[PDB]
């Protein structure tokens, strides 16, 4: 069918975005020269991606063998967490670079400590409110149906919320970046190259189908946001961990040291 | 989100193949 | 100058009267020092992890 | 002995608390080398941003050694006054120094109302994009922009984007805005996007 | 011992032509960017020319462009300065300076005679 | 008078040259060729001291081989316990640009100077228990590149105005002023008996002084560029230098000439720090590149590297007992290698 055509597509996306991000997480941790306050934002993003790929391999197995167990009710809470926490570490990372360009001077630098409270803390707030709302209003099976749209907007709310905000922060960076290009200090070629770098890191491909009803076009919404959208963790790794002049130098220098 | 829509659609699909098959045998 | 150029004369004359020994005698005392202290060099010889305080 | 090592590990604990209250004030202040009792510090503040400008006063005119100290500095403020060819040959050394290869150079040019030292000035016409401020002839504008194009011949011949020159004509507001452009271009370069 | 003993120079009529040599010793001549500086009577030192260690990367000051020509012979450890069309105000003591560190592109050779890797000078009167 | 006075000194300096050529009868390498090599000497970072905001410039071991003082561009002077990694003191400085630091042989004082031309002496063992500056030796007209304690009262300082100076801390005025260098003096090193001390400057010349008489005994000219670091052989009858020429050389006080050079074609970075092992067999040399080499000071063959700093190695020092080799770098981290 079509569903097993997507389910067998992102399990390859979530898999190649798991052997690549772990390899990316190792390089970021092993080499100590690559220990910045921005590589800690990336490390928290890389873990949120791996938490998303892991929680889906468990979710599909529990929901589909491939009975309404309480272990369902505890794996959906872990599934709606390791996914909402990924739409927030894409937003936090866009908010971090936006606070590196805007508010350049007197950087409080406690923002990074407040970012962990938002990346890993706000999902716990929005999931628990969703979880404790299912046991009181609509408790149907493993609650994988999400028929109650009022209770579904408790999860889709913060998720879509961190996509309209992570978009205006993407434009604000593009506006600021082009001013660095407009100044006299191939302009379309590198601005386009830079835009193709900020798209996987900020999750701008989620802006295409966000704020769109689920029913209007769903067969293409899932092959785009899940089929090739699950390869975002793999693209984010090879673009930002690998293929990076600062990171590539470390393997090079530690190669001649060997 | 994007995964909460596939599980909504695929779980409702498997449930539809279970009710529409059980109702097909008895009818 | 003429003043600073005269210092270069009173100094080269003072450095030219020193006693210089042959390097076959002055270099045979450097190795001969590295042969009487080779046992007390924790970097040259492997130190046991008991005496090593940086274990 | 375990007790004095506890008192020692508490002194390391009071020290590391002070090294953290100093790491915040160190990252907040931006160092600035003012090139041209062994060193004079000027502490000005623009928009609640602490700037520390360090004039090397009592140092000798041999800079190949004490200039390496100012590589982590935000920008090297370079005031220009054959006093001009000497500054072009000095800027060419500050630019092509391995240590200062990542250090931007804000550059100021004092000029008032050039052919004997530079013969290409008899063949140089001011570019049309040059905006002269009203109050002086268009001839010094041809001179103000010739020197500016003489420092940009060095600023552009080398440097793959690690450091940038910011020439000006003659305050602290221009150093403030130029320091913001220096850090912003540094953050964009770290993200490998430019 | 870094010794830069130059030659040439003397008295020539305005419009003549000299050739300042520079016999360098005590260092690997092919690693350092050589220079030429002069001290006009009554004024500080000013930079005249230079040449990179590669052999062909040359710069001059504005007042000697087209008239002077620097050239080095790494196989002989010698630095030349072919002076042509000597103006009356081009009279000075010409020093054969050397940039401090090897394999670099920056130099600090005009330093109030306190520079160590420099020559004694040759008088050029016009 | 300069007509003859400048040219006869060329003959005077020439009759010094062949006198050194009359002593050279067998190179150090030929004499040490028979000695069996040390193979490969692989040290590994035992401790990594952290907490310096800016690049470290100088460190100096204490005589007890346990404590060490490191000076950083952040303006903080920190004393560390290389054993327990703990920080003993965190002395804040007035001028942030300190290019040198010293540890008194009695552990009571530490010195530091830099672009402020002042040599501040900090009293550790005070009556109030804290640490504060005791004296500010202000007599130099250039930056301070080195500082070495002879006693708790006599400190010899190398400055960037081409002059070294012997001081008296109880008074604060120069007991002696050593002149003779033509470039800014970059490093000095006291002799094991502290009666003489060599000194390297930016004129590719190393001068052997005499602390008591205040004169210059010998002058060694073998390098080709600015001598950045100097260190006495533990015997006291030799010393090693490190210049921007990307080479290290072992001079000899009794032979007045250079004995051996430590260079390789792969290294073009200038040596920024030189030290000897306790036996004087190894010559640990820091470089502009992060890696620090280890030279067999008798065979001039390399015998190891310490490539862990990831930044230019500002300083380097072996303990008096020869246990550890603390190396400091612009990376802001001081690593102990055993």
């Amino acid at each position: 069918y079509y569903y097993l055509s997507v389910k067998a597509l992102y399990t390859v996306g979530y898999s190649t975005s798991l052997v690549t991000l772990t390899t990316a997480m190792v390089i970021l941790c092993r080499f100590r020269k690559l220990h910045c306050t921005r590589n800690f934002i990336h490390m928290n993003l890389f873990v949120s991606f791996m938490l998303r790929a892991i929680s889906v391999f468990i979710k599909d197995w529990i929901l589909y063998a491939e009975i309404s167990t309480v272990e369902c009710k505890a794996v959906m809470v872990f599934f709606h967490y390791c996914v909402v926490s990924n739409y927030f570490w894409l937003f936090i990372e866009g908010l971090y670079l936006f606070t590196l360009l805007v508010e350049t001077f007197f950087p409080e630098r406690r923002y990074f400590y407040w970012y962990t409270i938002i990346g890993w803390g706000t999902p716990t707030v929005c999931v628990t409110v969703w979880a404790t709302l299912r046991l009181y209003f609509d408790d149907t099976g493993c609650w994988d149906m999400n028929d109650s749209t009022a209770l579904w907007w408790v999860i889709k709310g913060p998720v879509v919320g961190s996509i309209m905000v992570n978009f205006v922060l993407f434009i604000g960076i593009i506006v600021i970046l082009v001013q660095k290009l407009q100044s006299p200090d191939s302009i379309y070629l590198r601005l386009a190259r830079s835009t193709l770098l900020l798209i996987p890191l900020f999750g701008i491909h989620y802006t295409v189908f966000a704020f769109s009803p689920e029913n209007v076009s769903k067969r293409e919404r899932l092959v785009f946001e899940l089929g090739l959208g699950s390869f975002q963790g793999f693209v984010v790794a090879v673009l930002y961990c690998f293929l990076n002049g600062e990171v590539q130098a470390e393997i090079k220098r530690k190669w001649r040291s060997w | 989100h994007s995964d909460g829509i596939f599980t909504d659609s695929y779980s409702r699909y498997r449930k539809q193949m279970a009710v529409k098959k059980y109702l097909a045998a008895v009818l | 100058s003429i003043a600073q150029a005269r210092k270069l004369v009173e100094q080269l004359k003072m450095e030219a009267n020193i006693d210089r020994i042959k390097v076959s005698k002055a270099a045979a005392d450097l190795m001969a020092y590295c042969e009487a202290h080779a046992k007390e060099d924790p970097l040259l010889t492997p130190v046991p992890a008991s005496e090593n305080p940086f274990r | 002995q375990r007790n004095e090592e506890k008192a020692q590990r508490e002194a390391n604990k009071k020290i590391e608390k002070q090294l953290q209250k100093d790491k915040q004030v160190y990252r907040a202040t931006h160092r600035l080398l003012l090139l041209g009792s062994g060193i004079f510090e000027t502490k000005f503040q623009v928009d609640k941003v602490n700037f520390h400008m360090f004039d090397v006063g009592g140092q000798r005119d041999e800079r190949r050694k004490w200039i390496q100290c100012f590589n982590d500095v935000t920008a090297i403020i370079f005031v220009v006054a054959n006093r001009l060819q000497e500054a072009l040959k000095l800027f060419d050394s500050i630019w092509n120094n391995k240590w200062l290869r990542d250090t931007s150079v804000i550059l100021f040019l004092n000029k008032q109302d050039i052919e004997d030292y530079f013969p290409e000035f008899a063949r140089y016409t001011t570019p049309e994009d040059a905006t002269p401020e009203p109050g002086e002839d268009p001839r010094v504008t041809r001179a103000k922009y010739f020197i500016r194009d003489e420092f940009l011949r060095i600023s552009t011949a080398s440097g793959d984007g690690r450091h940038y020159c910011y020439p000006h004509f003659t305050n602290i507001r221009r150093v403030f805005n130029d320091c913001r452009d220096i850090i912003q271009r540094m953050h964009l370069r770290q993200y490998e996007l430019l | 011992q870094v010794q830069l003993q130059e030659s040439g120079g003397g008295l020539v009529q305005p419009g003549g032509s000299l050739r300042l040599s520079c016999a360098a010793s005590g260092f690997t001549f092919s690693n350092y960017k050589m220079n030429w500086v002069r001290q006009a009577p009554g004024k500080g030192l000013e930079w005249v020319s230079d040449i990179s260690q590669s052999g062909a990367s040359i710069s001059y000051t504005g007042s000697v462009k087209g008239r002077f020509t620097i050239s080095r012979d790494n196989a002989k450890n010698t630095l030349y300065l072919q002076m042509n069309s000597l103006k009356p105000e081009d009279t000075a003591v010409y020093y054969c300076a050397r940039c401090p560190a090897p394999f670099t592109r920056d130099c600090f050779d005009v330093t109030s005679t306190t520079y160590a890797y420099r020559g004694q000078g040759t008088q050029v009167t016009v | 008078e300069l007509d003859q006075l400048r040219q006869e000194a060329e003959q005077l300096k020439n009759q010094i040259r062949d006198a050194r050529k009359a002593c050279a009868d067998a190179t150090l390498s030929q004499i040490t060729n028979n000695i069996d090599p040390v193979g490969r000497i692989q040290m590994r970072t035992r401790r990594t001291l952290r907490g310096h905001l800016a690049k470290i410039y100088a460190m100096h071991w204490g005589t007890d081989s346990r404590l060490l003082v490191s000076a950083s561009q952040d303006g903080k002077l920190i004393i560390w316990d290389s054993y327990t990694t703990n920080k003993v003191h965190a002395i804040p400085l007035r001028s942030s640009w300190v290019m040198t630091c010293a540890y008194a042989p009695s552990g009571n004082y530490v010195a530091c100077g830099g672009l402020d031309n002042i040599c501040s002496i900090y009293n550790l063992k005070t009556r109030e228990g804290n640490v504060r500056v005791s004296r500010e030796l202000a007599g130099h007209t250039g930056y301070l590149s080195c500082c070495r304690f002879l006693d708790d009262n006599q400190i010899v300082t190398s400055s960037g105005d081409t002059t070294c100076a012997l001081w008296d801390i109880e008074t604060g005025q120069q007991t002696t002023t050593f002149t003779g260098h033509t470039g800014d003096v970059m490093s000095l090193s006291l002799a094991p008996d502290t009666r003489l001390f060599v000194s390297g400057a930016c004129d590719a010349s190393a001068k052997l002084w005499d602390v008591r008489e205040g004169m210059c005994r010998q002058t060694f000219t073998g390098h080709e560029s600015d001598i950045n670091a100097i260190c006495f052989f533990p015997n006291g009858n030799a010393f090693a230098t490190g210049s921007d020429d990307a080479t290290c050389r072992l001079f000899d006080l009794r032979a007045d000439q250079e004995l051996m050079t430590y260079s390789h074609d792969n290294i073009i970075c200038g040596i920024t720090s030189v030290s000897f092992s306790k036996s004087g067999r190894l010559l640990l040399a820091g470089y502009d590149d992060f890696n620090c080499n280890v030279w067999d000071a008798l065979k001039a063959d390399r015998a190891g590297v310490l490539a862990g700093h990831d930044n230019r190695v500002s300083c380097l020092g072996v303990t008096d007992d020869g246990m550890a080799v603390a190396t400091g770098s612009w990376d802001s981290f001081l690593k102990i290698w055993n």
